[PDB]
RNA sequence: GCGGGGUGGAGCAGCCUGGUAGCUCGUCGGGCUCAUAACCCGAAGAUCGUCGGUUCAAAUCCGGCCCCCGCUACCA
RNA sequence: UGGAGGUGAUUUAAAUGCCA
RNA sequence: GGUCGGGUCGAGCCUAGGCUCCGUGAGGGGGGAGAAGUCGUAACAAGGUAGCCGUAGGGGAACCUACGGCUCGAUCACCUCCU
RNA sequence: GGUGGGGUAACGGCCCACCAAGCCGAAGAUCGGUACGGGCCGUGAGAGCGGGAGCCCGGAGAUGGACACUGAGACACGGGUCC
């Protein structure tokens, strides 16, 4: 419990069902795992990436702050989660934010704490050592650049490409900002085959 | 862009303005493509 | 718990309202242009899964059987 | 003698062509 | 001549420092030339909707619409200006 | 650039201590790139254009880089040291 408590969410979605009064009206879920620290119901967060806006004609994104709505495990009644199995955490948003998984692979950590974001990423990334997934098993190519792959954050994900390939690291760029709460965390490359994307190597966050 | 008048002529080619259109499209790009 | 079509090479039209598989892409061939494609028209073409019932009489109304099987008990 | 300017109008469905 | 001190000019070496001198080298986007492959008809006449320039938006591809300008645009009706 | 000084055969920021803000620059500063210069040769109607190995008067190197001895004469091609 000693770096930023961080929630590397999964799912979040929407408790008010199809014709909901405004009276018993609910934020959103959002639900991960408390694997460094706890959270806590009422407790100040941010959450990232979150919400994407157009701000001096460029893109990029918003973290969002809020308290927790309740905290619970499915059925049973509990107020702060601390380590220990996916946490389901409700909130003071809007709603229209998280349903049909929109950030899908959030964070959360608190609203005066410290993650990251990066639009150009540095990944020291390590090669697989054969088609693995697949019926047909080929050859890893020593590529160069400007081709199109899918790197996964963790919980996060995004596309990338890039203009120095060094031998051990890439300087990819994307279009959205990472989740990286410290070094070398895990984030994966996939590369097409046959609409399938495959691993072609695991990689670790320098920042 | 530097007009060179001599292109509009349409003899065994295409229009110039519709081909501006189009070289907009690749130097926004070599510009923003990993230009940085 | 069920429940649906049970249709030509292909869209299946058409089913209580009952006699002409009903047009449409496609296959043969005939017309127009110089010649092609578009365009025009004859021909092929299944005959309603199948055993039946009801029905003067049928996919037309009702059932045996079976083809394929399409919806059966999620919001922190 | 020939223009030199202006206002209006100005019509379904009609694709393409080896060889010296 | 020698040896100790002090001072003096000075190559090389050596850390670290970006610059320029490169054998290469990893995906690339175009580019030039082959016009019995494939897809369509925008350009030339009033080219079957007139064309062509500046900005903007869209589009399997040549291309299409939106306001402001010129004849390097053809006829009928009608004027008006001069010779 | 100035005052005042040591130094070489000799004047000189050539070097030294003091004193102040001067110097050049789009009539092309600086930095990059190429070349040994001058008598002259090649061509051309002439106006030019292009070349300046071979002969003579200049200027510089002695495997790269540094430094001294001797003599009028230099840091010495067939003399001397160090890297
Ligand atoms: C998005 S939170 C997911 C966990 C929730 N309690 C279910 O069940
Ligand atoms: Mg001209
Ligand atoms: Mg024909
Ligand atoms: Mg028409
Ligand atoms: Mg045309
Ligand atoms: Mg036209
Ligand atoms: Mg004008
Ligand atoms: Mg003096
Ligand atoms: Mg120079």
């Amino acid at each position: 419990l000693s770096q930023k408590p961080v929630m590397l969410v999964i799912r979040s979605f929407d408790v008010n069902k199809p014709g909901t009064q405004f009276n018993e009206l609910k934020g959103g879920v959002i639900g991960g795992s408390i694997i460094q620290g706890l959270f806590k119901v009422d407790q100040e967060i941010k959450v990232l990436p979150g919400l994407r806006v157009e701000k001096q004609g460029k893109v990029s994104y918003e973290p969002i702050f809020t308290k927790i709505s309740s905290i619970r495990f499915g059925d049973e009644e509990f107020k702060e989660a601390k380590p220990g199995g996916l946490v389901a955490i409700g909130t003071y948003l809007d709603p229209s934010l998280t349903k049909a998984d929109n950030l899908l692979g959030s964070i959360i950590t608190l609203a005066d704490a410290e993650v990251p974001v990066l639009w150009n990423i540095r990944i020291k990334y390590n090669l697989l050592e054969r088609v693995v997934g697949a019926k047909e098993m080929l050859k890893v190519d020593p590529i160069r650049a400007k081709e199109t792959l899918m790197l996964s954050v963790g919980s996060s994900t995004t596309l990338g490409i890039v203009t120095s390939v060094k031998k051990d690291e890439i300087e990819v760029e994307l279009r959205r900002p990472v989740a990286v709460w410290s070094n070398n965390i895990r984030t994966v490359i996939s590369r097409q085959i046959a609409g399938r994307w495959r691993m072609i190597g695991w990689g670790l966050v320098e920042i | 862009m530097k007009r060179r008048p001599r292109k509009w002529k349409k003899k065994g080619r295409m229009r110039w303005k519709w081909i501006k259109k189009r070289i907009r499209r690749l130097k926004r790009q070599r510009k923003k493509e990993r230009g940085l």
